[PDB]
RNA sequence: GUGGAGCCGCCGCAGGUGCAGAUCUUGGUGGUAGUAGCAAAUAUUCAAACGAGAACUUUGAAGGCCGAAGUGGAGAAGGG
RNA sequence: GUGAACAGCCUCUGGCAUGUUGGAACAAUGUAGGUAAGGGAAGUCGGCAAGCCGGAUCCGUAACUUCGGGAUAAGGAUUG
RNA sequence: AACGAGAUUCCCACUGUCCCUACCUACUAUCCAGCGAAACCACAGCCAAGGGAACGGGCUUGGCGGAAUCAGCGGGGAAAG
RNA sequence: AGGCGGCCGCCCCCUCGCCCGUCACGCACCGCACGUUCGUGGGGAACCUGGCGCUAAACCAUUCGUAGACGACCUGCUUCUGGGUCGGGGUUUCGUACGUAGCAGAGCAGCUCCCUCGCUGCGAUCUAUUGAAAGUCAGCCCUCGACACAAGGGUUUGUC
């Protein structure tokens, strides 16, 4: 029940692979979802508007071959499911992807 | 009646059910028959595909036009570190067959062989042969363990050794050894039994088995394919272009008088994956793989007499989809059962043979490790930078 | 045992007089079977809101299609 | 916008949620679209089907003819 | 002569029509959540021979005969219409 | 297919463990069937019960991709040679990135030191940086650099 928060790189290009033109950034948004639920742990996973514009960016078939996320693991309230955890997934623009390993921002 | 043009059936009815095999490991179906007149030996081995390269020899065959030249051949590479002696077994002959007397394990058995006595050695407690290796120490045990090798050396004819290979030594992934049983084929059977108490716990190498040109058997199971078709698993003709509902189907499955389909007739199911024994493979060279560190690592295999050169059998950027090998090689001329990373049991055959390609001595003159990961040209890392020469890598210094 | 207002024996009388069939007539129910199927015209995604409950509603944002002989704007017959 | 063009393709104004469902997987057989070494009709009742050729500019065009044609004959060269 | 979505024969060019197949792509088939029919049906459903309305699934004599099922398949049901 | 057998040493014990003869009684149930054995057979379920012993493993979920239509199959999951994600190398594919610099550039325009390489601008390309840039396991190879993560579940299974 922490409130950490980490950056990544996603390559989608070995995530999504042998997949067809139409279904192919889809899926590149529900495998940065399986991403975030496998790592910080919480099945409620949201991603914010403004990664969803960055993987859109270059139409569906050609996706970025690599993005440049973090991870906000916050509490929730009002109400709330038996999942009281939930990940926001933010877009952090980045010029290199060189060099750029998992770093833990306070 | 009578098809107007003959032609042969497609495919073989002597491996009819084309079907998943029931066993990862290759099953020994035959040792060969021994006489007790000849020194006391094992038979079969593990091994593990890495993946092909090819060779360039000078081919002695007086005759022929492809004598005193250089001649270029497909040789696999199996990777063998050696077994480890775990267990021996006795078989006592019937009217029935061969029946398992009694089996004796080691003292004290590894990690890799408990591993294969589970289905989840994570949620195992890792109890397997733990109250089996209290009777090696108790004096009442040890007295009947013992006496369990007298009444062997007494009945039974034919005993077999359990063993295990070592994993650890191995790029893969698995961890589980795979536990062989192998005959041996030694003089009477309380040499061949004493033959083997002597060695329990200890390591059998590949070359104390195998030969240099030596002819063995590749027993495996072969790649997987999946669910095919009639024109692909039979390898059938395609029906024409105009045919209404389908080109690749076999189009009569039968006469009308007999009323139903036979064994005998070609149709779709599970083709690759399957059990095959192939005869007849000569080894080229038994390697000797990264030994003492008195000189740090000396590589020195593919290096012939002709070549010279301080060159490793794996090739310029790895063994692709295997790893990288470390240990005793044993490579044989031509394609071998399986995908890469399988295990392949080699064995000495069965038969006798002259044939003047048997028995002939093979000696190398050149083995490419060039990169199976593209069309690579370029044999070692250090050719390529001497050729290449200083590029935009180092650049700092 | 259920049921809740009619019913039967004998002597005579009189018939729209007894079903297994007619690819019978009408009504009901299976098995096939949770099966065939819900595949013509490129495509959906993120967040939010109202709600017991959201792949489909709405709203914003992105990505697409139609591409002015239109998937746009109005009519005639027809509908009501 | 391109172009000979109310062709085709791409966009703006204006519309729409992919046409009575969604998810996962990527086996056979299919339906629809490609590609193939060497040979080039040997396939077949038959060159069926597919593929070649294709626009424009500069030349150059036969037999035959009802003198009109054939004729974009055929056969080349070029193209940013 | 000209013109034929007319019939035919040859030649050049071209090509998976063929030698002789192989691989890739979409939509399925396939599995799941929901929703869900119809043709058809004496009883049913493993064969060999015999006899028989002369070509049996059942009958005679032999062979033999384990639940429950899935993706296919086109021999049979002298399959359905 | 030994699951059965032989021998011996000590021991609570018998001295009738047989045949012939003597003496005399026990349910003699009053004519009657399923009597008499194997046998304290086999199987199941629990109770009162002394002693000696034992403290697991399958399947699902997750993972893998040597495997697969779906099931099945091959593997990983230790609190550190554990394997997962990023990063780095190696390998390899295509063919020299953007920017900057140029006395490279068919020429053309302007200005004036009217100027026989006067200067500047426009200008496909070319040269240098640049065997550069970009991709690379998703079913490539080696890593043990950096971040975490792991015992966290679920369903059942016993031989009078
Ligand atoms: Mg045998
Ligand atoms: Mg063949």
């Amino acid at each position: 029940n922490e409130v950490v928060t980490r950056e990544y790189t996603i390559n989608i290009h070995k995530r999504i692979h042998g997949v067809g033109f139409k279904k192919r950034a889809p899926r590149a948004l529900k495998e940065i979802r399986k991403f975030a639920m496998k790592e910080m742990g919480t099945p409620d996973v949201r991603i914010d508007t403004r990664l969803n514009k960055a993987v859109w960016a270059k139409g569906i078939r050609n996706v970025p071959y690599r993005i440049r996320v973090r991870l906000s693991r916050k509490r929730n309230e009002d109400e709330d499911s038996p999942n009281k955890l939930y990940t926001l997934v933010t877009y952090v623009p980045v010029t290199t992807f060189k060099n750029l390993q998992t770093v833990n921002v306070d | 009646s009578h098809r107007k043009f003959s032609a042969p059936r497609h495919g073989s009815l002597g491996f009819l059910p084309r079907k998943r095999s029931s066993r990862h490991r290759g099953k020994v179906k035959s040792f060969p028959k021994d006489d007790p007149s000849k020194p006391v030996h094992l038979t079969a081995f593990l091994g593990y595909k890495a993946g092909m390269t090819h060779i360039v020899r000078e081919v002695d065959r007086p005759g022929s036009k492809v004598n005193k030249k250089e001649v270029v051949e497909a040789v696999t590479i199996v990777e063998t570190p050696p077994m480890v002696v775990v267990g021996i077994v006795g078989y006592v002959e019937t009217p029935r067959g061969l029946r398992t007397f009694k089996t004796v394990f080691a003292e004290h058995i590894s990690d890799e062989c408990k591993r294969r006595f589970y289905k989840n050695w994570h949620k195992s407690k890792k109890k397997a042969f733990t109250k089996y290796c209290k009777k090696w120490q108790d004096e009442d045990g040890k007295k009947q363990l013992e006496k369990d090798f007298s009444s062997m050396k007494k009945y039974c004819q034919v005993i077999r050794v359990i063993a295990h290979t070592q994993m650890r030594l191995l790029p893969l992934r698995q961890k589980k050894a795979h536990l062989m049983e192998i005959q041996v084929n030694g003089g009477t059977v309380a040499e061949k039994l004493d033959w083997a108490r002597e060695r329990l716990e200890q390591q059998v190498p590949v070359n104390q088995v195998f030969g240099q040109d030596e002819m063995i058997d590749v027993i495996g199971v072969t790649k997987g394919k999946g669910y095919k078709g009639v024109t692909s698993r039979w390898h059938t003709k395609k029906l024409p272009r105009k045919t209404h509902r389908g080109l690749r189907k076999v189009a009569c499955i039968g006469a009308w008088h007999p009323a139903r389909v036979a064994f005998s007739v070609a149709r779709a199911g599970q083709k690759g994956y399957h059990h095959r024994t192939e005869i007849n493979k000569k080894i080229y060279k038994i390697g000797q793989g990264y030994l003492i560190k008195d000189g740090k690592l000396i590589k020195n295999n593919a290096s012939t007499d002709y070549d010279l050169s301080d060159k490793s059998i794996n090739p310029l950027g790895g063994f692709v989809h295997y790893g990288e090998v470390t240990n005793d090689f044993v490579m044989l001329k031509g394609c071998v059962v399986g995908t890469k990373k399988r295990v392949l049991t080699l064995r000495k055959s069965l038969l006798v043979q002259t044939k003047r390609r048997a028995l002939e001595k093979i000696d190398l003159k050149f083995i490419d490790t060039t990169s199976k990961f593209g069309h690579g040209r370029f044999q070692t890392m250090e050719e390529k930078k001497a050729f290449m020469g200083p590029l935009k890598k180092d650049r700092i210094a």
